[PDB]
């Protein structure tokens, strides 16, 4: 994955090149109607080229061998590039397969540690089993960490070798088959049954069997075959329009004409600019559904991130113990460690951590003080343990001060810029709470992760609005918004307030962007049209989101937004060039094909092509080369330019709809050049 | 000659632009359902009287209103020919027409078309004229504008699934648009010199003491209909070359005016409903520019003429064959553009005798599907199914979502869009070419070389275009003629009409989207060259081994 | 009618339906 | 809903073929009651023609209007139409030899150089106009015909002469006919 391989590497060309020839089938032209008429056209000047050899029909068989000969050329040159295409985007495809599966799963009678475990191949492992793992491993399937924490290698799938945090409790709970384990063990319950693993998903993005059109091919399709029927009436009505004014044109040059006229540049190639985008997708680290999320990529105006796990890297971890007044350090760590003894979150073990160098406390456990724990939830923002009478309670300062304020009591003054102060630098404010009276906050640090700045920058060039959203402090979130250089951001916001907000901007017809990591974030990612996932988050974000990030960039946007334009830009691109062609292409046959019906028709050569014959052959040889010619814009696509609509608009212009009207005008004068200096013409 | 040619040319365009913009206004009204000062109350009873209860419908009642009407009419007109010797007014007893001549004249008014494959002075009575011609000069106008009605709400409405009431814009349009403009236009035309009477043939005694019979009746009644509503039906075979239907310049004048009136108006009308009067201006711009270039090569090539004529011991080399001293070479030749461009049809001159190069413009201006300020309504949806053409590829070539207006255009927009647009070429290509392949069809040329293939052409193409303007030396009073031009004419009108309804039916349900910074904008110079190179390219690349064959071959020998 | 002419009308009215065809299902296409 | 559709195109047939044309006619008669009969040219009881539809003039003493390419006779008023001769067609170049010589013999006073519209047919076959320059080719022949001066023919042409209101819109004119009536009364 990101490790590009070549365009034109020998021994797939050599692959491509068989393929085509197996593509000639009718069945396998059926299906593309622009090609089909140029694969009829092929059978029919070659019928009559033979009835001409065996002198069954008068005329030059010679000449028509030579269409027809050039004919399947074209035909074979469409699928060529189609063939190379399918042909790289299952290289990747066969690069993934080949990840190694361990098939050595320690599954476990029961889910906690120490167990003892039966060798297992992993291709049993189903959904709900339990497996253990150590150092040095392979992960045999994907599932949800319920145990322990260790640090895990992806680089089988990321393709980079930097080490990731997975622990039980948290966002970091999801893991993924095919990984190495690093430090010291997991407990995986497996979560989804073989034949729907992540790697199944990224298989099944560039394998392409049966590839489905976006609306956008389907519409461009319209359009095609539109252009096919016109120039098919323009020139089978020829026939009779000429037989009257003397003899008729024969059948081989309205043949070559009407070829020459269809768009065969854009119609051989278009089969090939949505399977090149796709691949361009995994040299991206991005495993897209499919193209037709990436293309509406192409629209977006707002982009929506989460702060904790997305722009920042999450694992907040503790760094100080600020007390309240008339309360010590010592008393503040004591109720700190009691709310944190159960909390798996990544936050609550740096809580217990945290507490241990400071003041070395005895090791209390759960079972031990005989009482129960308030899980940790989004919409609650506060966590704790109500043990016997005395009550212990952390949370958010907002969700403690309804709390204290309905039980009883007032925030002190002190403890009020006590938060901000925390606040003002980055760090979230946690609150603890011991009955109604409050005790202290704790400062949890966090990184941003780098270069999202000047991302952003890009970003905000790009007419896309960056909105950063949280449930976190208002505080915090500026000083972590203007570290991060995002439009505006939204505070205190509840997972019901984000998927209202995505409504709230889908309400005005925008198209909304939305990258999240936690698991509350997947009702809001399957609201947004384009919504990424990051890979070092939990996998009911991953199938609830369109696309996923391997990399983990809050910023991955802006390589959607390339190839999705690309796309679209490549293929409006190359229909304008297709059809300008067709101006030089009226100036070499329609004075050639007439030239003894109608020799005042001469006066039409400005290309002063050397013989008729030569004049048609030119033409239906520059069609077929000009498809292999633009076989690498096609699968690198058109080059991408933060402009403005207007501007965009008319450097395309210039360069495919003025260079479209000149560049066959001189491509048909040089092979006509080449064909006399041969001797060929 | 190019000076007071230029000089005509912006007389012409200043004058339209000035009086197209107040008419605009009150189009506008009609669009937006506000009815026109001072008939409120009158429309209140009418109504009522009428049964009609302003109720919305959809497209495919919509459409069915307008298919429904028209067919009424064509029935009542069909039979009117054909039992004309058992009608009034019929000082000349001529009989009933024959069943080809009656169906053709029958369609080819219905249509919009106003083909004529006869002499009026010989072949219809003054009821046919007046109750049967004039009749659908009006209701095949007004058909035409109330369906553009529809086009143009479906873009200014959100999240709906009515177009407005079809009866009610039918009346509308013809009872406080086209009836009144009408008749001021017909008293100007009486007053220089045209007929508007019911009196007999008049016998003459020349003074070289020959034998004329003047025909009468009520030309200028029928003249300013078919002027205003882009009609083309001329009383007399002569059309508007006739003293009797267009007497002075000034009527001429007025005359071309009228051709460009009601559309000119419908684009001033689209930007102010749309409520961005730079939409309205950019549909002006990409016609203009298109017509003005047009009625400069057909001046040119008129001007220099046959090349013979100095040699044959002429004074001047100027194409004057076939056309009229009072009007001359240059008014002659921006009225063949203006007839052309339009779906009128009218000549005051004859394209028969126009020069190869100076003939091709207005023959190519037809084919393109009738987009230079087209006909009656029909031109801004013709126009607009090339507008929407400029937005899917201007669109991909920006790498966003095509759009117009703020709305989406989908995949259905595309498949109507594509098969409205192929109706008409495909018509001209295959009705043309079963001409040349049938004797009765080739039979029909008066000129021989590649101008008798022109002949054919032109008449096809007028006729699949709705256009009615002919190569007048073709001989299409025989069966085969009638009834293959009825077939072109009424598959090249209610075919792009039906598609059009489904474009408005499906863009009405959708919900405009509020302009973005990314947004292209669908004005200024650079759009409107891609509107016009898209109208261009396509119409060219599909016409070019047709148009080698005719004028090209002619000009070129 | 010559022979020719014949196959060579159906060939045209064969293609044109098959493109017909083919723009009402683009999305199969 | 056949009532809506029966009850429109019922009134709107009585509206515009019954009531705008005899409005048309009502207001067109009792304000321009000549030019809605025709224009009719009367002496005594017999109509003599109208100024709008030409004649076909062949005497020596009468100024000749452009050729009329209608169906029976020249100047049909009962088959309106053009030649829709083609520029290639050779049939066209020998209509105009004939005119050329033609009109050659009859003015062997004038100027070789035939004017262009009295040997091209119209598009009408009832035009009534001539420009004033083609009209003052025939002057010789008619001065010498009818006993005339240049100086009264001159005076007589530009008295029936019209011009438009301004110059683009419309070419200058002479009505034939009644400039041809005028010079009988001039002669009596
Ligand atoms: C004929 C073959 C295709 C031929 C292609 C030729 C390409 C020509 C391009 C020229 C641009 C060079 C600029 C050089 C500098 C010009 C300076 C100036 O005054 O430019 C004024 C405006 C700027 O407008 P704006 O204020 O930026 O934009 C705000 C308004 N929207 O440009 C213009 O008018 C330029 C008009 C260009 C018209 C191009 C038409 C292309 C037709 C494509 C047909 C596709 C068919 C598809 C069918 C399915
Ligand atoms: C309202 C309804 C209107 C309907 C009527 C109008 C329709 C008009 C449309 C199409 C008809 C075109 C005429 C028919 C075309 C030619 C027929 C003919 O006669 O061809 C003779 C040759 C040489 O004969 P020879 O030795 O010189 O003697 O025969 C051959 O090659 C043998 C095979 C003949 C034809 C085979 C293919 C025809 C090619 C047509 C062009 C299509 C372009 C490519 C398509 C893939
Ligand atoms: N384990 C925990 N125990 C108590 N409170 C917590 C815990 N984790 C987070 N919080 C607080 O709950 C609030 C809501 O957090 P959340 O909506 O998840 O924001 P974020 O997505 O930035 O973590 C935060 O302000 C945070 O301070
Ligand atoms: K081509
Ligand atoms: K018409
Ligand atoms: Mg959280
Ligand atoms: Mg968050």
């Amino acid at each position: 994955s990101r490790k590009q391989l070549a365009l034109f590497e020998p021994t797939l060309v050599v692959q491509a090149l068989k393929e085509a020839v197996k593509k000639l089938n009718p069945q396998a032209q059926w299906r593309n109607p622009v090609m089909f008429i140029v694969w009829i056209g092929s059978l029919l000047t070659t019928c009559i080229s033979i009835a001409m050899a065996s002198g069954a029909m008068p005329g030059n068989a010679l000449f028509s061998a030579a269409i027809s000969g050039w004919l399947w050329i074209t035909v074979l040159f469409a699928n060529f590039a189609e063939a190379l295409a399918e042909g790289r985007s299952k290289a990747q495809a066969n690069s993934l397969k080949g990840v190694k599966k361990t098939a050595f799963a320690r599954k476990l009678r029961e889910p906690k540690y120490g167990a003892a475990a039966d060798k297992v191949p992993a291709d049993q492992l189903r959904k709900g089993d339990i497996v253990l793992v150590e150092a040095g491993d392979i992960i045999p399937c994907d599932g949800e960490v319920i145990e322990g924490g260790a640090s895990v290698d992806e680089s089988a799938i990321t393709g980079e070798s930097a080490p990731v945090i997975r622990e039980s409790g948290g966002d970091f709970a999801s893991v993924t088959g095919g990984t190495r384990i690093l430090s010291d063990w997991l407990v995986i319950e497996c979560s989804v049954n073989p034949g729907e693993t992540f790697l199944d998903r990224m298989i099944a993005m560039v394998e392409g069997a049966q590839r489905r059109k976006t609306p956008n091919e389907i519409a461009l399709t319209i359009l095609l075959i539109a252009l096919t029927i016109v120039f098919l009436l323009a020139t089978a009505t020829l026939w009779p329009f000429s037989a009257w004014g003397g003899n008729a044109v024969s059948v081989t040059v309205l043949v070559a004409l009407l070829v020459c006229l269809i768009p065969t540049t854009i119609g051989g190639l278009l089969s090939a600019i949505g399977v090149a985008g796709m691949s361009r997708m995994l040299g991206a680290n991005v495993i897209a559904t499919s193209g037709r999320a990436v293309e509406a990529a192409g629209d977006v105006d707002v982009l929506l991130l989460d702060k904790t796990g997305t722009i920042t890297l999450g694992n907040r971890q503790a760094s100080e113990f600020i007390p309240a007044q008339g309360v010590d350090e010592k008393t503040l760590a004591d109720a700190a460690q009691l709310a944190s003894l159960a909390d798996e979150t990544p936050e609550g073990r740096s809580i217990v951590i945290l507490a241990k160098q400071r003041f070395n406390l005895r090791e209390r456990d759960v079972q031990s003080l005989h009482a129960t724990f308030v899980p940790f939830t989004a919409q609650s923002r506060m966590s704790g343990i109500n043990i016997d009478n005395r009550m212990i309670r952390k949370g958010s300062v907002d969700a403690i001060r309804r709390h204290v304020e309905a039980n009883g009591g007032h925030f002190p003054t002190d403890v009020d810029q006590k938060v901000d102060q925390v606040a003002r630098q980055g760090a979230t404010p946690l609150v603890v709470v011991e009955g109604s009276r409050v005790l202290g906050v704790i400062a949890l640090k966090d990184i941003v992760k780098g270069g999202i700045k000047e991302r952003f920058a890009q970003l905000r060039k790009m007419g896309i609005k960056t909105v950063m959203i949280t449930g976190d402090n208002r505080l915090t979130a500026a000083a972590i918004a203007a570290e991060a250089g995002v439009d505006d951001f939204l505070a205190e916001a509840t997972p019901e307030a984000k998927l209202a907000l995505i409504r709230q901007y889908q309400a005005e017809g925008r198209l909304v962007a939305m990258t999240g990591d936690g698991t509350n974030d997947a009702p809001a990612l399957a609201q947004a049209d384009v919504a990424v996932a990051m890979n070092s988050g939990t996998q009911a974000a991953k199938e609830a989101g369109n696309m996923v990030d391997l990399d983990s960039n809050p910023t991955k946007l802006i390589e959607v937004v390339h190839i999705g334009k690309q796309m679209l830009m490549t293929r409006g691109s190359l229909t304008t060039f297709s059809i300008a062609n067709d101006v030089a292409k009226y100036f070499a046959i329609i004075p050639a094909a007439f030239a003894a019906t109608y020799p005042q028709l001469n006066a039409l050569n400005i290309m002063c092509l050397h013989s008729p014959d030569s004049a048609i052959l030119s033409a239906v040889i520059f069609n077929a080369l000009i498809i292999v010619f633009l076989i690498p814009l096609a699968l690198k696509g058109v080059s991408y330019k933060p402009l403005t609509a207007s501007a965009m608009l008319r450097r395309n212009l210039w360069i495919y709809g003025l260079g479209g009207l000149l560049v066959p005008f001189i491509g048909i004068k040089v092979i006509d050049l080449l064909l006399t200096v041969c001797g060929l013409v | 000659m190019a000076a007071q040619g230029f000089l005509l040319i912006a007389t012409f365009l200043l004058v339209l632009m000035v009086l197209a913009r107040p008419l605009g206004s009150g189009l506008a009204r009609l669009i937006n359902d506000i009815p026109l000062p001072g008939t409120t109350g009158v429309e209140r009873v009418l109504f009522r009287a009428l049964g009609v209860s302003d109720r919305e419908m959809n497209w495919k009642q919509y459409l069915c209103a307008i298919l429904g009407l028209n067919m009424l009419g064509l029935a009542v007109l069909f039979f009117m020919l054909l039992g004309q010797h058992y009608l009034p007014l019929n000082p000349q007893q001529l009989p009933g027409l024959s069943w080809d001549l009656a169906l053709n004249t029958a369609v080819s008014f219905v249509t919009n078309t106003n083909w004529q494959s006869y002499s009026g002075e010989t072949t219809l009575s003054y009821f046919s004229q007046m109750a049967g011609l004039t009749v659908q000069n009006f209701l095949s106008a007004a058909s035409g504008i109330a369906v553009i009605f529809a086009l143009i709400r479906a873009f200014t409405r959100q999240s709906m699934s009515t177009l407005g009431n079809a009866w009610v814009d039918l009346l509308r349009i013809t009872l406080w648009v086209l009836v009144p403009v009408a008749l001021l236009i017909a008293l100007f035309f009486i007053q220089q010199g045209a007929l508007q009477n019911f009196l007999p043939y008049q016998a003459v005694n020349t003074v070289e003491g020959a034998q004329q019979l003047l025909p009468m009746g009520p030309v200028a009644s029928q003249e300013a209909i078919k002027m205003l509503g882009t009609n083309g039906g001329g009383f007399f075979n002569a059309n508007s070359s006739h003293p009797f239907e267009n007497p002075t310049a000034l009527t001429n004048f007025v005359q071309m005016l009228a051709i460009f009136l009601i559309p000119t108006a419908l684009c001033f009308a689209f930007g102010e409903v749309m409520g961005d009067r730079r939409q309205g201006r950019m549909l002006l711009w990409a016609m203009s520019v298109i017509f003005v270039i047009c009625v400069g090569v057909v001046m040119w090539a008129e001007v220099q003429g046959n090349p013979h004529l100095l040699a044959l011991g002429t004074d001047s080399s100027i194409n004057m064959e076939g056309k009229e001293s009072r009007f001359g070479v240059l008014v002659s030749s921006l009225f063949a553009v203006v007839t052309t461009a339009a779906s009128c049809g009218a000549v005051i001159a004859m394209h028969d005798s126009f020069t190869a190069l100076g003939g091709m413009v207005p023959m190519w201006l037809m084919q393109i599907g009738e987009v230079v300020f087209g006909g009656v309504g029909s031109g801004l949806y013709g126009m607009m199914l090339f507008v929407l053409l400029a937005v899917f590829i201007a669109g991909l070539m920006i790498g966003r979502t095509p759009e117009y207006l703020g709305k989406k255009i989908d995949v259905r927009e595309m498949k109507l869009t594509a098969l409205a647009i192929l109706v008409t070429p495909t018509l001209v290509l295959m009705g043309a070419a079963l001409a040349m392949m049938t004797d009765a069809g080739r039979s029909a040329m008066l000129n021989p070389g590649p101008h008798g293939f022109s002949e054919v052409l032109y008449a096809v193409s007028s006729a699949a275009n709705n256009n009615g303007s002919a190569f007048a030396g073709l001989s299409a009073n025989s069966p085969f003629w009638n009834c293959l031009l009825a077939f072109c004419m009424f598959v090249g009108r209610f075919g792009v009409i039906i598609p059009v309804m489904a474009i408005a039916g499906s863009l009405v349900s959708k919900k405009s989207q509020a302009a973005s910074s990314g947004t292209l904008p669908t004005h200024g110079p650079l759009f409107v060259g891609l509107l016009i190179g898209t109208v261009l390219l396509v119409g060219a690349l599909t016409f070019i081994p047709a148009l080698a064959l005719g004028p090209v071959a002619e000009y070129l020998s | 009618m010559s022979a020719g002419v014949i196959t060579g009308v159906l060939l045209v009215f064969l293609l044109l339906g098959y493109l017909v065809y083919a723009l009402i299902n683009a999305e199969a296409f | 809903g056949l009532r809506p559709a029966l009850s429109t195109f019922i009134f709107l047939l009585l509206i515009t073929g019954g009531v705008y044309p005899l409005l048309t006619t009502v207001l067109g008669q009792w304000w321009f009651p000549w030019q809605a009969n025709g224009s009719l040219i009367r002496e005594g009881d017999t109509v003599r023609g109208s100024a709008l539809i030409g004649q076909n003039f062949t005497g020596n003493g009468y100024f000749h209007g452009r050729p009329s390419a209608t169906a029976e006779m020249p100047y049909n008023p009962q088959a309106s139409g053009g030649s829709n001769l083609a520029v290639s067609n050779p049939e066209l170049d020998k209509l105009i030899a004939a005119r050329v010589a033609a009109l050659r013999a009859a003015n062997p006073d004038a100027s070789a150089s035939v004017p262009v519209e009295l040997v091209t047919a119209s598009a009408s076959g009832l035009d009534n106009n001539i420009t004033p320059q083609a009209a003052a080719w025939q002057i010789p022949r008619v001065a010498k015909a009818r006993n005339l001066s240049v100086e009264q023919l001159t005076q007589l042409i530009a008295k029936y002469s019209q011009q438009p209101l301004v110059k683009y819109i419309g070419q200058p004119v002479v009505n034939i006919v009644e400039l041809n009536l005028a010079l009988d009364k001039l002669d009596e």
